[PDB]
Parts: structure tokens; sequence; C-alpha cells
């Protein structure tokens, strides 16, 4: 039932959902 | 890729595509003469785009 798809220590990521 | 397709399925295994995300003008339809029945039932398909 797929409605939708997309295909496209020293690192800090920050992420916001 | 449902219109430019070299086979089709079966009436019985009728292929079903889902379709999201995308932008179609719908004009082409118009346009091709070679449709011999195009018959729409729910809303006008003049202002359907």
């Amino acid at each position: 039932n797929c409605t939708f798809e997309y295909v496209s220590f020293k690192n800090l990521r920050e992420f916001v959902f | 890729e449902v219109f430019n397709a070299t086979r089709f399925a079966s009436v019985y295994a009728w292929n079903r595509k889902r379709i999201s995300n995308c932008v179609a003008d719908y004009s082409v339809l118009y346009n091709s003469a070679s449709f011999s029945t195009f018959k729409c039932y729910g809303v006008s398909p003049t202002k359907l785009n």
C-alpha cells in the first residue's frame, strides 16, 4: 500500500521533525 | 508509462497504478485523436486541471 516513494566523532548532524 | 507501453494486462488481471506527487496537463488527451471513446462521468473533463 505504497502512496509515496522518493529516491535521492567529527560530524555533528542536528535534525528536527 | 501508462500509455506508451508495448503490452497491457488482461481485463480480469487489470493493472492498477497508484499515482501521487506528479503533474499532468491532461491536454494531450484532448489533442490525441486516436482515442475511440472518451467518457468522463464524475467531473467535467474541461475543468479538471
